């Protein structure tokens, strides 16, 4: 049973890490599009 | 039609009679000598002005 518990803990931490990484990638892509269509290139 | 002794314009130039009198602004007198300026003009639309 304790082995099962440790496996579940690893699963939770994988869930958190990957979800945060998706957050980061989404932010990066949004910023890239923001430049691609932004007027800040000149002022 | 014929001007003896030197060059001249040969096309038909539309002229006008006005209060001043005879006026002739031939289209062959225009030249590409335009002094340019480095200043900018404001359109009045802030977004359009910043776009450029």
């Amino acid at each position: 049973l304790e082995a099962e518990l440790q496996a579940e803990e690893i699963a939770l931490k994988a869930l958190v890490e990957s979800e945060s990484a998706h957050e980061r990638q989404r932010l990066a892509d949004a910023d890239t599009l923001a430049r691609s269509r932004g007027n800040e290139r000149f002022a | 039609v014929k001007y003896r002794g030197t060059a001249h314009g040969t096309n038909e130039y539309p002229f006008l009679i006005d209060t001043d009198g005879f006026s002739v602004l031939p289209v062959s007198a225009l030249g590409l000598l335009h002094q340019v300026h480095e200043e900018r003009i404001a359109s009045g639309v802030p977004d359009l002005d910043a776009m450029m």
